[PDB]
């Protein structure tokens, strides 16, 4: 019915990609070889929204991937659950950029896409009515917020009018790896507020704290991180496939928590969380949800909500519960929590229930939202701009290739208008 | 498909160069005779199931060349990849940068071809030198104008050995580290430093050693390249590329000079005790007793730093690190880079050899920091030869090849001119 | 089983000298039977090939890649004696050790006997030539070759 | 089934047919006596195109050699494969050419030939498909440079549309090791030109500087220099009787090398220059072979490819290698030799691939082609012919035995004739 297209960018975005489809064939029952084996039949009923039918009953992801590293390339060839990618879905390049974006975007990027499309147009004329796309890329990263924005701009030049959902990880105070990261994030915010559907800012100190506070994990290596991004993802995309006694479809979910064709920028959260030592001490009900649908022990970006507002929270609680009990645990807040909400849209939360848990799991809540805290994030990115630019540092590389300084400051224009609307309405 | 091509001129960087690819076989699992995708970056395959290394070592004197020819690594190095010299320039700038050096120089340019085409894929050159050998700082200079003539923007690191602040087995070395500095100014890519006496001075308190060799030296050495490269060289959590941190680590056009500092320097006797965290190592990290390059720390301000993790390490105590770091108020920074920080983090640790001194770890720690504070050097390198040109000394010996009289006042100019902006950008 | 093995390997290679010389030896077959003049009956002994090459040869080279051939059996009986004392074997595997002494038999005919599926032998020869004439000279060696494989195989799965 | 008679005239050529069918003979796995002992049939089916069978099962030579001092006659019928040859192949007279074309054509020449062309019509009418004839001979001794040219005269005449292939040697800069070079070469060309169809080009001091800079032996002795010389020769003629994946005759080659009748003269060249102790150095492949064809030490005379203007090149493979990578690389080097090979004939090149190697080698290539530069290989001569006629040298060896002064000095327009040539149609 409705076809869905993963592009990828990035070495980072490899592990973000290869842990997602390492998810997602489990829960339908997928093995490395591609024979499934499993007993739930609704499952192969709405699995034409990622995968492609192949001959014997097999199933191939439609995964475009996209980087300038051959290396964690063949550690995705390698891995395990990546026998399953198709071979020219894989979209590889032999020459690198070097974490600078304008390798990715102009030298190295006017041949590398025209192996891009292809892919693409391939993909999609054998599909019914093509939904959208997701494309998860970077800011701290030179060739993910590079070639991540061109993918962007030519695909909605060919794409007129559909939705492009996207997953972006952005600067921290803390897990600053990048000295370039904020040139590389600011110039990468002028290509997604004019011209990308949704993006959802995870922020990595979250997941670090997450895994170190919440979870109590001795060893937390990074595929235990992926392994809570892959689940964010999902939980936005389980309504689009799954039925539930309240389904909540991807363009109205753009629609309902798009109010501006601009500030549209997302805050996940995706907390069915339990610690080692906790196994059994909760109490597995729908107001525990509701406790911790807003501490904010739970939310994946470093912010402290208490300096702001929620503009727009979507509560979407997939596992086997009742309307009554949901709506009523969310109802009693909206009416007690009158200062931490906005004042100009009442009803601040519309939800969406979905039956099906996830594997391993018996019920489990997700979180999509705006906020009006995300200024100081967004302060704190603009400041030092502008200060980079006053001792003018760092800038002969992008100057040395070619392109203007306007552009660096062009941004500037461009993303102080961003912060000063979000100043209009607070 | 990525590979790496290195670049060994003068004594020290054949010296330097031996104990390298003795580690790079080691740590692959090759034996010396030739013979047993990660091996992809250092080695190209005979069709016997030979590999052939990717190292080219030049030398203007023939007796320690041929010293590798006599070496059990011969059934190794490939017979064409050694180009022995005629004459050697002997500590004379002038000799192989203007007479002697162009019969050989063109020798090497057929090598590069070679080695070019055999290169499916680069990711750059590899330059090693000292900073007191002619053949090391002259033979160089116009290899390194060479190699930005044929390629302009793949990675070039000139791997340098600094001068010590106190001791030095030159005299000319104030002449030759001037010449230096022209060249790299006007071509070169990326340039790390270290200095004898720091590399004697943790060999003394650290690893306990009374009596080393330059071998005890040069194998420490060639850990710093091995963690470098190491991104390239394994799969790693976080794999950067040489064109990364010569975007990243390079701040100016001017002033690509960052320091090398590694730990654990914890010997075999010595590391049975320790308690090995990653905040261990990364509170050694910053002790200035810890570095390869003799100088104050406090003396400037710190710029950048690179952390190639390597072992098995989790990132999460990788993070808290650097905020306990960023807290102090000894350790100063730039106002204009409050992102100076960068962590690679690689799976495979690094292989013991036998007969070596260090510890087999599980975890290792490299540095690859920028600092003000190297103009302290630099003012000495400028002091050092004021108290040389003044009444006219040494004068006569380069310039009997042809090169011009005042001419060696125009690198001042041009030292002075790169130490004129340590005040104005560090102010 | 492997010093019997390393003649086997030394006979793998002969015979494979033997099957690029085949067309040699098909034409030193031939020019003995025209210098003999009796070609109503095939040749179906070995004792008669040795007299054939005794007698009836006309080249060096023929008389070589005869003296190949023949050193090729003698070679093959030499080695079926040390095969013998390998192993006692099953009744299965006595018939087989039969077969093969039948085989390497000079009394015994070979027109019966025809190449196996990975040899080519029928598919180099001509048609007649190898249907009526000298089918079963050329095709002696793949199938003893083929039944001391085998043998083998019977041996090493069968228990000591 | 294809057969073509080879005649021998010179000590030269002596010296090269001895150690000329020791190679045809090896790929034939052939004995001294000249019996068989061999492995395959493959080669028995066209071993009948360089001997005729005999009695008993075995082969004897095509091959007649003549020469006026019967020294070298003896030697080669007592050298190393001195039983092989049938004895009324020999012929030899009384008194030897002495190095003076003069000698050896008019007064004892006419006396020999005779007798030597009954021996033709012998070799000749054995043959049913005759499709020519090759002689090997000298532009420095008397004999194979006078005497083969009026066998060059004789034979064409009666037989006139066959195909006659010379491989000859030619005069040196700087190993001019006979005095009367000019006037024995100018001689020869004078009726090397109007009367020969394929002529190969040998250079002595190339051969010298072949086994020196690559090879590498200690000890060039001639059977090394007849070595290369044989073996480029054998790799020519292989094509014609050794089937292979994209076969060649030799008037194949002979239709295509040569777009103007007077521009007959070939350079050729042999691929595998490896050592004696780098043979596990080299990665054994076709990426590496062209750069081999089209370096500036691989050719086989003092003709510079820089200095020289590339018309027609045939590249004929021998082994077991793929065709895709050899046919796309060949695509390459014609395209960065942009101004190596001429512009007003596109696609320029032959590929030729014959299966089976030679023996002991995987692959193997030779690079045959024309060049312009083989008039300054001429110019040479030239700028020492005119010279040298205009102070009277010389004259008495050769005016003395009868001929006019007058064509003297049309040989000297004439050897003028084919340099203008060149000249003109060079742009
Ligand atoms: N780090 C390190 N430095 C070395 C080593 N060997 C020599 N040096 C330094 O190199 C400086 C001199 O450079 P050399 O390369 O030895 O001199 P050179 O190449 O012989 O110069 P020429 O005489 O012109 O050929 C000395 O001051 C040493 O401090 C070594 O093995 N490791
Ligand atoms: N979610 C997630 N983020 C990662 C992972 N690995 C690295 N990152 C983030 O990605 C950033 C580096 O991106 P980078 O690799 O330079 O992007 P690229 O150059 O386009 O490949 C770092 O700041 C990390 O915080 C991962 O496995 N998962
Ligand atoms: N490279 C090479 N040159 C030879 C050989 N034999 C003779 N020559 C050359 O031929 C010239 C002498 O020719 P020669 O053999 O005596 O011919 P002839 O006088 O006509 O019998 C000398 O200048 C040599 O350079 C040989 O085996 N190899
Ligand atoms: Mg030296």
């Amino acid at each position: 019915m409705r076809e869905i297209v993963h592009l990828q960018a990035g070495q980072c975005g490899n592990q973000i990609g290869a842990k997602f489809w390492e998810v997602i064939s489990d829960e339908h029952g997928i093995d490395p070889t591609g024979t499934y084996h499993g007993d739930s039949d609704l499952q192969l009923e709405r699995i034409n929204v990622y995968y492609n039918e192949a001959t014997g009953g097999k199933y191939v992801p439609r995964a475009v991937l996209v980087d300038l590293e051959p290396g964690t390339m063949d550690s995705v060839r390698s891995g395990p659950f990546g026998q399953i990618f198709r071979p020219d879905n894989f979209v590889f390049g032999q020459s690198g950029a070097g974490n600078n974006w304008a390798k990715g975007h102009y030298t190295e990027g006017a041949e590398l896409v025209d192996s891009v499309l292809d892919v693409v147009r391939k993909e999609a004329e054998s599909c019914d009515c093509l939904q959208g796309f997701q494309l998860t890329h970077s800011l701290g990263g030179g060739t993910g917020s590079g070639m991540g924005t061109l993918l962007i701009s030519k695909i909605r030049e060919e794409y007129p009018d559909r939705i492009m959902n996207t997953f972006s990880v952005v600067p921290s105070p803390k897990v600053s790896d990048t000295v370039v990261e904020p040139y590389n994030a600011t110039l990468s915010v002028h290509q997604l507020v004019e011209n990308t559907d949704e993006t959802y800012c995870i922020d990595n100190e979250a997941l670090y704290d997450i895994c170190f506070r919440t979870l109590k994990l001795t060893t937390p290596t990074y595929g235990d991180l992926n392994h809570l991004v892959s689940a964010t993802m999902s939980g936005v995309t389980t309504c689009l496939r799954f039925p539930g006694q309240l389904n909540a479809d991807l363009r109205k979910l753009a629609v309902n928590m798009v109010p501006f064709p601009r500030l549209h920028f997302f805050m996940p959260g995706f907390a069915p969380l339990t610690s080692r030592g906790s196994q059994q001490y909760r109490a597995l009900t729908v107001p525990e949800l509701t406790q911790q649908m807003f501490d904010a022990k739970n939310m994946m970006a470093a912010c402290d909500p208490r300096h702001g507002r929620y503009l727009t929270v979507a509560a979407v609680f997939r596992g086997r519960m009742s309307m009554k009990e949901v709506d009523e645990q969310m109802l009693n807040v909206q009416n007690k929590n009158s200062s931490y909400f906005v004042e100009w849209i009442p009803n601040n939360v519309k939800t969406a229930v979905c039956d099906i848990p996830p594997r391993g799991l018996k019920m489990s809540a997700t979180f999509i939202g705006n906020s009006t805290a995300i200024q100081e994030l967004f302060k704190r990115i603009s400041e030092q701009f502008t200060a980079m630019f006053r001792r003018k540092a760092f800038l002969h590389w992008y100057t040395g290739e070619g392109m203007d300084e306007m552009e660096f400051t062009e941004a500037e224009s461009n993303m102080n208008d961003l912060v000063s609307e979000y100043q209009q309405y607070q | 498909m990525r590979e790496c091509i290195s670049i060994h001129v003068g004594q020290a960087g054949v010296q330097i160069g031996n104990a390298c690819w003795e580690l790079y076989c080691l740590e692959h699992g090759i034996q010396p005779d030739g013979q047993m995708d990660s091996f992809n970056t250092f080695f190209s395959e005979t069709g016997a199931g030979k590999h052939v290394p990717r190292a080219v070592f030049v030398d203007l004197e023939p007796t320690v060349i041929d010293e590798v020819r006599t070496g059990t690594y011969r059934q190794l190095f490939h017979p064409e990849q050694l180009i022995t010299g005629k004459e050697d320039a002997a500590n004379n700038y002038a000799r192989g940068h203007y007479t002697i050096g162009k019969e050989i120089i063109d020798l090497v340019l057929d090598r590069i071809r070679k080695l070019a085409d055999q290169c499916t894929g680069l990711q750059g050159f590899l330059v090693f030198h000292s900073f007191g050998g002619g053949t090391g700082s002259g033979f160089t200079s116009l290899l390194m104008e060479r190699l930005s003539v044929d390629y302009g923007k793949k990675s070039k690191l000139e791997f340098s050995i600094y001068p010590a602040p106190q001791v030095s087995t030159a005299v000319v070395e104030p002449y030759n580290s001037i010449l230096t500095t022209h060249t790299t100014l006007e071509h070169s890519d990326c340039a790390f430093m270290v200095d004898n006496e720091a590399i004697y001075d943790i060999c003394r308190r650290n690893l306990d050693i009374e009596r080393p060799t330059y071998t005890n030296l040069n194998r420490l050495i060639g850990q710093i390249v091995s963690s470098i490269t190491a991104s390239l060289r394994f799969d790693g959590a976080l794999n950067v590329d040489l064109t990364e941190f010569q975007t990243n680590l390079v701040p100016y056009p001017r002033i690509h000079f960052p320091l090398a500092t590694y730990a654990p320097v914890i010997s075999a006797e010595k590391a049975y005790h320790e308690q090995l965290s990653v905040a261990e190592i990364t509170n050694a990290c910053f002790e200035p007793a810890n570095q390869m390059v003799k100088c104050d720390p406090r003396h400037g301000k710190y710029m950048a730093c690179c952390l190639l993790y390597r072992g098995d390490v989790v990132p999460k105590d990788v993070n808290a690190a650097i905020a306990t770091i960023k807290t102090k108020r000894t350790i100063q920074f730039v106002d204009w880079c409050p992102t100076g920080f960068k962590v690679g983090i690689n799976y495979q640790p690094p292989t013991v050899v036998p007969g070596g001194d260090l510890a087999k770890v599980q975890r290792a720690v490299c540095m690859l920091s920028n600092t003000t504070a190297i103009a302290e050097a630099w003012a000495r390198l400028d002091h050092k030869f004021d108290l040389m040109y003044a009444k006219r000394a040494f004068v006569h010996w380069y310039v009997g090849e042809g090169m011009e009289e005042g001419e060696f006042s125009e690198a001042r100019e041009d030292m002075a001119a790169l130490e004129k902006d340590y005040e104005e950008v560090g102010v | 089983m492997n010093e019997v093995k390393e003649s086997l390997r030394s006979i793998e290679q002969k015979y494979k000298l033997f099957q690029q010389q085949q067309l040699t030896f098909t034409a030193a077959l031939e020019h003995c039977r025209e210098n003999a003049h009796d070609k109503i009956r095939p040749i179906s002994s070995i004792g008669q090939v040795q007299s054939y090459m005794e007698h009836y040869c006309n080249s060096s080279t023929d008389r070589r890649v005869l003296l190949m051939f023949l050193d090729i059996c003698s070679e093959l009986n030499k080695l079926c004696q040390h095969f013998e004392a390998v192993h006692s074997g099953t009744p299965v595997t006595n018939n087989l050790l039969e077969k093969c002494k039948t085989l390497v038999s000079q009394s015994n005919d070979l027109s019966s006997l025809r190449a196996k599926y990975p040899h080519d032998v029928v598919n180099h020869l001509s048609c007649d030539e190898a249907r009526n004439h000298y089918g079963g000279v050329v095709s002696l060696i793949p199938l003893i070759l083929d039944l001391m494989k085998e043998w083998i195989a019977h041996s090493e799965k069968l228990p000591r």
